[PDB]
């Protein structure tokens, strides 16, 4: 038949399981396999299956785009029974395969056919109800990650009255099936399952958990429970950001109704396919700005625009929200590549502020309190696999920020062992750990922004900074950058920075609707900052991800004399523990402020800019009879 | 084979279809809008369902809710079909009833096995929550010695398997298939309410109970919240009451322990100059 | 039909020639003498001696080493009656050995090879191997050899036979836990566990710690949903190139061999020649030397880095995490004693406490990169110089008492 | 990429069975060890740093000369055929380019002559490339981003195959022969070929074989290979093409905007049938709501602009009545919510009202627009 199919005598399960329509679909799938219109490129699913059994895999991804231009209620069915058709689907790929390569199912048992591509997309908070046993798709965070054990796909028992075999049983993972009348004696006696007839698979459990930066607001974390299935196990390792397209299914069948009130179960999702990208009206639109002159102190401008002043620790956060290069040197040597930034001053002067705009800026931002935060739950956490009941570990904040940046305030308020398991992530970009038999690393690629206190609650201006905190050398070291901020008085000084927060109460106070009112948030924007902010969250986010400036030795001279002479000016003063670390700072920043330009070579000027915020940041923290002499010692830089 | 008629409910479910035909028609134009904005549960206020018989409608319908809730869920559903029946398709008749607005509202310190089927409203404050879990409101299930099939199923507070196979020529019991497909199942979620400060008088210290949240009223608890609850008392199976003093009833061995629980379907939260002021007089 | 398996056996066992004599035959006559009633069969030379019985073997051993035992007992019983219990069987195999990770839901009921170390293991259980029983209402006897007792008599009701325990056999086995080696596990995963059991003469030959090459039969057994165990039938635990051989004897013969591996660790830093130089000794360690009187002297050689920050002093140690064969990395403050040191733990597959290494278990052999060790406790330091100065870490929990070796 | 390599497959009964089943397969292939190999590296320092394009050049409707492009990039181009009766008067002004040409063509003009007899059936063309009957395009880029070209040409010659993208090429030492659409044309079905992207400023130099362009481009067509050519050209360079050919520019230009609303409406009954699935009522959505999936889709921003040119072509497309919030909806107007048939049927009522209006714009005197303008729905 062709075509006959569109007839909805009832529900769509009610007309796809009857053989005759079964065949008709099947039939139809035949040909989109062996045949699409894709013009120049011809049949690339005809070559898709011709590669897949040279690559001898089962990964048959099918864009959802493709099938639903070609056969329209073939595609639609895939949406509202995608088990039933994903179930012929595999048999049809099956043959197909075997016309390019024959004796395919002597490796292989079956195709496990991808749907890619898929349009709508969901969130872990947007699942309800009316969508089950549909075909969803998500996007998370793994936080937790079983181990791979097999599982039963078709089961066979044997009867204990007779020596007949039953029949073939799909394992749905949704019941542990128990039948009740043997097909021989009808009795009702018991039955075993018989191992030497049933064909097992691989079964992995993962938790999928919110993107730190989408948690709604007060409210914990929303999280999942996502199985992976058919050589679909080891896609994600803890602290990666996927997105998978499965079936969302009940199994949850047992003591829940009984052990809490009324029966009911509990919802997981079977995961189809998984993905861990930029169109050209976004690329073409960054490269108008990128070409304006001077885009460096276009970035630094818009870094938080309504907080006056501080032009020298904003320059700071725009540094590290770029990031410099992560270079694994050769492999066998790696750098960190974000930039670390401390900020240290009086009350009063926005230390804290900052880290709740990094927070709604950076892709991915966690942050954290001095006092509120523990060792373990920084790290990681130590738990127990509530179905294999082996020890499981659990990832912390500085887990889910990798690729991203940990944000603490309070910093020096903290207890000392806390504030000590910080001391491998700022350096190692990873979490080391031995507890309860767990014996690994994780990874932990972020930066820290940090806020604290001086002793007292005041700077003593007249003391060192070494002095002047209670942290130490070590903890100091490990940062690339240093913000000290003074609240000194000063008439002039009051009245532009006063009357810049009295007009941002006036702003942020409240006063085709949703065009007006956006065209009015955009407008304030213009206001205050010279770039929209929405582009610089994805301009942030290109030059992440493409934009990698490379380095000639030209300036050599120019970087290893400020080096030299940063070191001889500490030598017996009470300072920052300048030593190599500190150098790297210069050169990693110098790579975030190419990187703003999108260009591809540190230029002369990018270390220009470099050297001089570094210089400036051990010259502002000294005390104030030698801060004078260094003033005019390093006029050259 | 006759089944006994509850001529009350009868009585009731004419009075409760009357009173949807004639109020005034906006709950109809909620109807509608279920139907054009997919909605799952209406809401009524309490209030509009006691200004028909003096209220006597709702005074019976409020002490003896649990009861009568199935011929009001029939009241309903027959209007459903009467002037939207595109709400009981599916790609099956899901249908909910939510009431609000009562005029008492009792304290965790006020729980009385009297109020036991009667309808009331709590407030107290949140501690803990749930995570939300589908309900199995109503199932279905094949035979196994013949492939009979049984539709509408309900499970009332318990698993419960049919306790027959309808046609004469099978002699199944105790043994079927479960459908996942062509039952149903609705939300479902648990809250951990505590007495509010300012019930407890110094000295005293704070009651605890756990109330139940189910359809689309759940997650609209948040820890710390002082949130206001509307349904009907329950009781549920208890496991603690082994070792209390006295004697205990038995069943004839088999073991007849409660404990207390209260059924909430609507969920609120106590707290722009023109909305507050047109709520006062 | 399967008389021709052990008759082919019985060739490949007495007939069976190499190197001009009956290895086979000499080996387990020689076992008879001994009384070890065991016999090591070579894979290599079943495959060159009979292909048909090792793809029979290969694909479907269930019926194949039932064979095996069977063919073996009476093989060397005839020989033990030519020169005046059910004898074991033990595989030596060099074929390419399958990864952990790779084992799936297709090599069940298959042999198959694998590498790695062993973290736990469990104390010794006796099971049953031959019974004999009677029946309750009428004393029937009757001898049998999973295994169920028969529900009726042969001759009295559900159940009628009881087990005659003067007259009935057992044999001991043992549970391990094995893992596969953290270097060649990537970082952000936890090294798979898979649960192995032991049997009669390959019984307490690994413990914890211990680094095992295996050949064995993967299987699964119930103990989620339908989530079985995975196990192992253990069949036989082991424990360079030419060319190779002369190009490292052509590095000892480098005239410059030491600076040149002075300059290779760590060739990304600067000078620091001699905090290179004792690193390098750290990696080849000392040599071992026994007393007299049964003590043994530590190896190793144990350096703390106790300078300034900003030394490369914590790139150093990561180094050698990727230059020592064995290598373990650890911060102070992420690790415990019983994280780092040995512990007592329960597994929950065979529902026993089992013996469990730690992070300082795992390193035995090797280097452990252990970073801020002034920051962890006491008691960590406290465990850690037993190990230092003894090699040995003492556990004592719940009600148990025990001493491990831990070459670190 | 294939590799062919003179030092094992050199001879016509070698080279005709190794390119034959790579163009069955595949486009581009590489030569590796031609004996002219060593004196093109050499050649090609000369150009890149010594010979220099004749800037004072200029160029012509020909698109042969120097044309001078952005960031100050020139482009040096020439076009050479047998057939007199095409004035290509503008010969190479460079002899070391003639060099690098001439020994291109002395083994290409043979291998185009492979790949013609390859994958080619036309007994009638087996030998339309040869000594006697050649047409051959010089080009050259300059500096004094890749850019995606597709020669029309049967073989393209490249002297390096280096930053060439298809995935990138790093083969300097084998050259580069990639295939152009006239033998993906005239291979009835047997190969076919894809564009290709390139550095434009690295000064790279390039050769693209063609029969004589007076040939036409199949008998069963009127134009010549000469005006495939020319319509390429005049797509590739606007500037160019605006003195000599403005209103063909505007007609070739505006099947782009064709191809833009046909995929754009079949990307709106893909949403929306999606859209009556997931939910028990028809009612429609506001269309802000649908636009953020319809960009996925599409995978490049749309808005409401160009969702109204739908309506415009088809009237009868979709129901785009305003919500009572003030918002644009869109909704399938068929009664019945889907039928695979009526689907089909819809999607051909477009495509037909699309074409004929397309001819009924390109048929009228005046200038012609390269766009469809926006529908104005009834404002209330
Ligand atoms: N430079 C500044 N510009 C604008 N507002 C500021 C500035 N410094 C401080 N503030 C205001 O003072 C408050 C400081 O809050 P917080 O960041 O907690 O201070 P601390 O530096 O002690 O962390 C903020 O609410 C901010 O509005
Ligand atoms: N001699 C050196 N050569 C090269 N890099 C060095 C040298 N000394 C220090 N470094 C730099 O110091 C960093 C490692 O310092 P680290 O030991 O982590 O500091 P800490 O002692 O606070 O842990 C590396 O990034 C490395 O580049
Ligand atoms: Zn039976
Ligand atoms: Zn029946
Ligand atoms: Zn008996």
């Amino acid at each position: 038949l062709e075509s006959l199919s569109n007839v909805k005598a009832n529900s769509y399960s009610e007309w796809i399981t009857q053989p005759n329509v079964s065949r008709t679909i099947a039939r139809e799938l035949k040909s989109f396999l062996l045949e699409y219109t894709d013009e120049t490129g011809r049949s690339v699913y005809g070559a898709r299956i011709r590669t897949l059994g040279e690559m001898n895999s089962e990964s048959l991804e099918v864009n959802y785009r493709h099938l639903a231009e070609s056969k329209a209620i073939l595609a639609l069915f895939l949406a509202k029974c995608p088990e039933e058709m994903l179930k012929i689907f595999d048999l049809v790929a099956m043959e197909a395969t075997e016309l390019h390569y024959p004796d395919y199912a002597r490796i292989h048992s079956e195709i496990h056919v991808r749907i890619s591509d898929f349009p709508t997309i969901y969130s872990l908070r947007e699942l309800r109800e009316s969508n089950l046993s549909s075909l969803v798709r998500v996007t998370g965070v793994v936080t937790r990650r079983t181990g791979v054990f097999p599982q039963l796909k078709y089961v066979k028992f044997n009867c204990l009255k007779c020596g007949s075999i039953l029949g073939p049983f799909f394992q749905d993972s949704n019941e542990e099936i128990r039948i009740s009348f043997c097909t021989n004696c009808k009795s009702k006696g018991p039955f075993r399952v018989n191992g030497e007839k049933t064909v097992y698979r691989n079964y992995q459990r993962v938790t999928l958990q919110e993107a730190p930066g989408t948690v709604p607001p007060g409210r914990l974390p929303r999280h999942r429970e996502v199985i992976l299935l058919a050589d679909l196990v080891d896609v994600s390792k803890p602290g990666e950001e996927v997105e998978v397209t499965g079936i969302y299914k009940n199994n949850y069948d047992g003591n829940l109704n009984a052990k809490n009130g009324f029966p009911v179960f509990a919802t997981i999702i079977e995961a189809n396919s998984i993905k861990r990208s930029w169109t050209e009206e976004e690329e073409r639109e960054f490269r108008k700005i990128s070409r304006d002159r001077g885009i460096i102190d276009k970035i630094i401008s818009s870094m938080a625009p309504s907080i006056y002043g501080h032009r020298d620790i904003k320059t700071a956060v725009a540094c590290s929200l770029f990031g410099g290069v992560p270079k694994n040197v050769n492999g066998k040597h790696s750098i960190r590549g974000d930039i670390n930034v401390l900020l240290l001053g009086d009350p009063g002067t926005a230390k804290s502020q900052i880290l709740k705009y990094v927070e709604k800026t950076a892709h991915r931002a966690v942050f954290a309190t001095g006092q509120g935060a523990s060792a373990v739950g920084l790290t990681a956490s130590v738990r127990k696999d509530p179905i294999t009941k082996e020890w499981t570990l659990e990832g912390g904040a500085l887990v889910l920020a990798d690729k991203g940046v940990c944000l603490i305030d309070e910093f020096d308020k903290m207890n000392d062992q806390d504030r000590t398991s910080i001391h491998e992530a700022m350096e190692q970009q990873s979490i080391s750990i031995s507890k309860a038999g767990i014996v690994t690393t994780l990874q932990a690629r972020c930066s820290i922004i940090a806020a604290a206190n001086p002793n007292g609650g005041r700077y003593n201006s007249t003391l060192p900074l070494a002095q002047n905190v209670s942290l130490t050398e070590p903890i100091l070291s490990r940062f690339d950058i240093l913000c000290v901020v003074r609240d000194l008085v000063d008439e002039e000084a009051d009245e532009r920075l006063a009357t810049f927060v009295v007009d941002s109460h006036v702003r942020s106070h409240p006063e085709n609707a949703r065009q007006r009112r956006l065209q009015r948030q955009r407008k304030k924007e213009e206001e205050i900052s010279p770039i929209p902010q929405e582009l610089l969250m994805k301009y942030i986010h290109y030059a992440r991800t493409k934009i990698y400036p490379k380095l000639h030795q030209m300036d050599m001279d120019k970087v290893s004399r400020v080096y030299a002479d940063l070191r001889r000016e500490s030598i017996s003063t009470g300072s920052f523990p300048i030593t190599v670390r500190h150098l790297e700072s210069i050169l990693r920043i110098a790579e975030s402020f190419a990187k703003m330009r999108l260009s591809e070579f540190v230029s002369s000027y990018d270390l220009d800019r470099a050297i001089k915020v570094v210089v400036d940041s051990f010259v502002d923290a000294q005390k104030v009879s030698v801060r004078r002499q260094l003033r005019r010692s390093f006029a050259i830089y | 084979v006759k089944k006994v008629d509850d001529v009350t409910g009868e009585k009731v479910r004419e009075a409760f279809e009357q009173f949807l035909e004639d109020f005034s028609k906006v709950y109809r134009a909620q109807i509608e809008f279920m139907k054009i904005y997919d909605l799952n549960t209406i809401y009524i206020d309490y209030q509009h369902l006691s200004m028909r018989e003096n209220g006597a409608l709702a005074m019976a319908i409020s002490e003896q809710y649990y009861r009568f809730l199935p011929f009001l869920q029939k009241g309903l559903r027959r209007v459903v079909r009467k002037y939207a029946p595109e709400l009981l398709n599916t790609s099956e008749r899901v249908f909910q009833i939510s009431f609000f607005n009562l005029p008492t509202v009792h304290r965790i310190r006020d729980i009385r096995s009297e109020k036991i089927g009667s309808l009331l409203s709590i407030s107290g404050t949140v501690t803990r929550t749930s995570e939300v879990r589908p309900e199995l409101y109503k199932a279905s299930f094949t035979c196994d010695m013949c492939r009979a099939i049984v539709d509408n199923v309900e499970q009332s507070f318990k698993y419960t398997e049919p306790t027959f196979c309808p046609n004469p020529s099978c002699e199944n019991r105790a043994f079927w298939t479960l459908n996942v497909t062509r039952s149903r199942f609705l939300d479902w979620q648990k809250v951990r309410i505590q007495e509010n400060a300012n019930e407890i008088p110094t000295g005293s210290m704070p009651r605890t109970l756990d109330v139940i949240l189910r359809g689309d009223s759940v997650e609209r608890a948040k820890p710390g919240d002082r949130c206001k609850f509307t349904g009907v008392e329950i009781v549920v199976p208890d496991v603690t009451q082994l070792g209390l003093p006295g004697v205990k009833p038995s069943s004839t061995v088999r073991d007849l322990t409660y404990k207390i629980s209260f059924l909430a379907c609507h969920v609120i939260s106590i707290g722009d100059q023109e909305v507050f002021l047109n709520s006062l007089s | 039909d399967n008389t021709e398996i052990i008759k082919s056996f019985k060739n490949f066992i007495l007939e069976f020639r190499l190197d001009s004599q009956f290895i086979y035959r000499d080996q387990l006559r020689n076992n008879i003498l001994v009384k070890n009633y065991s016999l090591t069969v070579n894979m290599e030379h079943l495959i060159g001696y009979n292909e048909d019985i090792y793809k029979k073997l290969s694909d479907e051993p269930s019926d194949i080493i039932p064979l095996f035992e069977t063919a073996i007992t009476q093989v060397a019983k005839r020989i033990s009656i030519l020169s005046r219990p059910t004898f074991q069987l033990i595989l030596n195999s060099n074929a390419n050995q399958i990864p952990l990770r790779d084992l799936d839901s297709e090599h069940v009921s298959k042999i198959v090879r694998l590498s790695g170390i062993i973290i736990s293991t469990s104390v010794l259980s006796s099971r049953a191997t031959y019974l004999s029983i009677m029946c309750r209402n009428c004393r029937h006897t009757t001898s049998i050899t999973t295994v169920s007792l028969p529900r009726s008599c042969l001759s009295c009701g559900p159940d009628p036979y009881i087990i005659i325990h003067e007259s009935s056999k057992f044999i001991d086995q043992q549970f391990l836990k094995l893992q596969e080696i953290p270097e060649l596990v990537p970082v952000g995963e936890m090294p798979r566990n898979l649960t192995m059991t032991c049997d009669r003469y390959l019984t307490n030959k690994v413990i914890p710690g211990t680094r095992v090459t295996i050949v064995g039969i993967y299987s699964i057994y119930n103990s989620g949903v339908a989530i079985r165990t995975p196990y192992i039938k253990i069949l036989g635990i082991q424990s360079f190139t030419e060319e190779e051989e002369e190009e490292f004897l052509q590095l000892s013969r480098n005239p410059k061999l030491y600076e040149i591996l002075t300059n290779s660790i760590a060739p990304s830093i600067f000078g620091n020649e001699d905090i290179k130089k004792a690193i390098v000794c750290l990696l080849m360690g000392g040599s071992k030397k026994i007393l007299p009187d049964g003590m043994r002297l530590r190896g190793d050689i144990n350096v703390l880095l106790l300078g300034d920050p900003g030394t490369a002093k914590s790139q150093l140690l990561k180094f050698v995490e990727k230059v020592s064969p064995i290598a373990v990395y650890t911060s102070g403050k992420g690790s415990s004693a019983a994280g780092l040191t040995a512990s007592v733990q329960r597994d929950p597959m065979t529902r026993e406490f089992y013996l469990e290494g730690g992070a300082m278990v795992l390193a035995d052999g090797g280097v452990v990169c252990i970073d801020e060790f002034d920051k962890m406790r006491d008691e960590d330091r406290v465990a850690i110089h037993e190990a230092m100065e003894q090699q040995t870490i003492s556990i004592a929990k719940a009600g148990i008492t025990t001493v491990l070796n831990s070459r670190t | 990429v294939p590799v062919i390599d003179l030092n094992r497959v050199s001879d016509e009964e070698q080279l005709l069975p190794v390119v034959r089943a790579i163009l069955l397969q595949h486009d581009t292939f590489l030569l590796k060890n031609y004996a002219n190999k060593a004196v093109l590296d050499a050649l090609l320092a000369g150009l890149t740093t010594k010979d220099l394009p004749d800037t004072s050049q200029g160029f012509d409707a020909n698109f042969t000369g120097t044309l001078p492009l952005e960031d100050d990039v020139w482009l040096e181009q020439y076009i050479f055929d047998t057939d007199p009766q095409l004035r290509f008067d503008r010969k190479c002004r460079n002899e070391s380019l003639c060099s690098i040409y001439s020994r291109l063509f002395k083994l290409g003009l043979f291998f185009a002559q492979l790949c013609v007899k390859s994958v080619v059936s036309s007994a009638e063309l087996q030998d339309c490339i040869s000594t006697s009957h050649y047409a051959t395009k010089l080009t050259r880029y300059f500096n004094d981003d890749y850019v995606t070209f597709l020669p029309t040409g049967v073989l393209t010659i490249f002297p390096c195959a280096k930053a060439i993208r298809y995935v990138s090429i790093d083969e300097p030492d084998c050259l580069l022969f990639h295939t152009g659409t006239l033998l993906a044309r005239w291979s009835q079905g047997m190969h076919t070929t894809s564009p290709l992207q390139i550095d434009p400023r690295a000064n790279i130099v390039s050769l693209t074989i063609w029969p004589p362009l007076t040939t036409p481009i199949s008998s069963k067509g009127e134009g010549t290979i000469a005006n495939h050519l020319l319509e390429q050209q005049i797509k590739a360079f606007p500037k160019v093409a605006q003195q000599y050919y403005p209103r063909e520019l505007s007609i070739l230009r505006l099947q782009d905007a064709m191809k833009f609303v046909k995929e754009l409406f079949t990307v709106c009954e893909t949403v929306l049938s999606l859209n009556a699935l997931s939910r028990s009522t028809g009612v429609p959505p506001e269309l802000h709501v649908l636009l953020p999936q319809i960009s996925s889709m599409m995978k490049r921003k749309i808005v409401q602009d160009d969702i109204l040119k739908l309506l415009t072509i088809w009237s009868d497309a979709y129901v785009v009545e305003l919500n009572s919030r003030g918002e644009l909806t869109m909704n399938l107007p068929k009664r019945d919510n889907l039928t695979t048939l009526t689907n089909k049927s819809r999607t051909l009522a477009f495509v037909e009202r699309a074409e004929s209006w397309y001819q009924q714009v390109i048929a009228s005197k005046d200038e012609i627009m390269t766009d469809v303008p926006a529908f104005k729905i009834n404002k209330r």
